[PDB]
């Protein structure tokens, strides 16, 4: 829109699912994880120690926290989903964590409500 | 039920010293305590703070070679050795008490050679690992570089091992 192809217009994206209505939502949810993986590269091998679970849940809380600091998200919550982490899964290498967080809602549709009254009329003009 | 110790024998590296070893000494297993006196109470109480420096010592009175040839050996805890000791008991059946102790030989003290007295060398292994068994049954197993103070099976540091994350 706007003069001679001034600018883009539309944060919305083709999605049947309303939750992923904003490209901001999708892009955040994707690139957040790009930053996580490019940083937890060390975590994808290595002999599982007693402190492996904690090394990772803290490493996550580092990258995640940094993103919060620079605006990227608004609060978050990382931990190591217990109802899944088991001896069997661990012997087979696997292990799970949760990373529930909130993304910056792009301000859209500011509703400037306006009323042209005659309240401040006497306050000026008449005599004064 | 009188037990008492009858005979004693000492190994270093399989080599039996069936001969020269008129004295053995197992490492005095002691805790560190620290007499805890504190608010709300008169009279201390004392706390498990870990063990003391286990040192064992034997003393062959012969120029034995097989013992002398471990002194100051670069590889601390290369000296192994097993301190066996048979407790008789008035009712015959003797109780084998045996104490393997991988440690560092540390020091060697040949006393006063007097031209008319058992010279008596001396030794004092700074014990690293130490497993004392009675009647073929583990009573102690103290391993510092690992934290494995285990009274007959049950490991009393199994709880601190976790909290340290080892």
């Amino acid at each position: 829109i706007r003069d001679d192809g001034y600018r883009l217009w539309g944060n919305r994206t083709l999605s049947s699912d309303s939750k992923w209505a904003f490209v901001t939502r999708v892009r955040t949810m994707d690139l957040v994880m790009d930053a996580i993986l490019a940083g937890h590269k060390w975590a994808v091998d290595r002999g599982i120690t007693k402190t492996y679970v904690k090394d990772v849940t803290e490493g996550l809380r580092a990258f995640m926290r940094d993103l919060k600091n620079q605006g990227a998200v608004i609060n978050f919550e990382v931990y190591a989903d217990p109802d899944l982490n088991s001896a069997s899964q661990l012997a087979q290498g696997k292990v799970y964590w949760n990373i529930r967080f909130t993304d910056v809602p792009p301000a859209e549709n500011p509703n400037f409500r306006v009323e042209v009254t005659d309240q401040w009329l006497t306050e000026v003009l008449d005599v004064a | 039920i009188p037990q008492t110790l009858t005979n004693t024998n000492l190994f270093i590296d399989g080599v039996s010293f069936a001969g020269d070893v008129p004295s053995l000494t197992l490492p005095k297993l002691a805790v560190k305590t620290e007499q805890y006196r504190a608010g709300g109470m008169d009279a201390p109480v004392s706390i498990d703070m870990g063990l003391e420096a286990m040192e064992a010592k034997f003393s062959t009175n012969g120029a034995r070679r097989e013992a002398l040839n471990f002194f100051g050996l670069a590889d601390q805890s290369a000296f192994n050795g097993v301190f066996r000791g048979s407790f008789k008991g008035q009712k015959g059946a003797s109780v084998p008490v045996v104490a393997t102790l991988r440690g560092l030989l540390k020091e060697v003290d040949p006393g006063d050679w007097k031209a008319g007295e058992k010279a008596e060398f001396k030794y004092a292994v700074a014990v690293s690992y130490y497993k004392l068994e009675v009647d073929g049954r583990e009573v102690y197993e103290i391993d510092p570089v690992n934290g494995v103070r285990a009274i007959n099976g049950v490991d009393q540091l199994a709880g601190m091992r976790n909290d340290l994350g080892l």
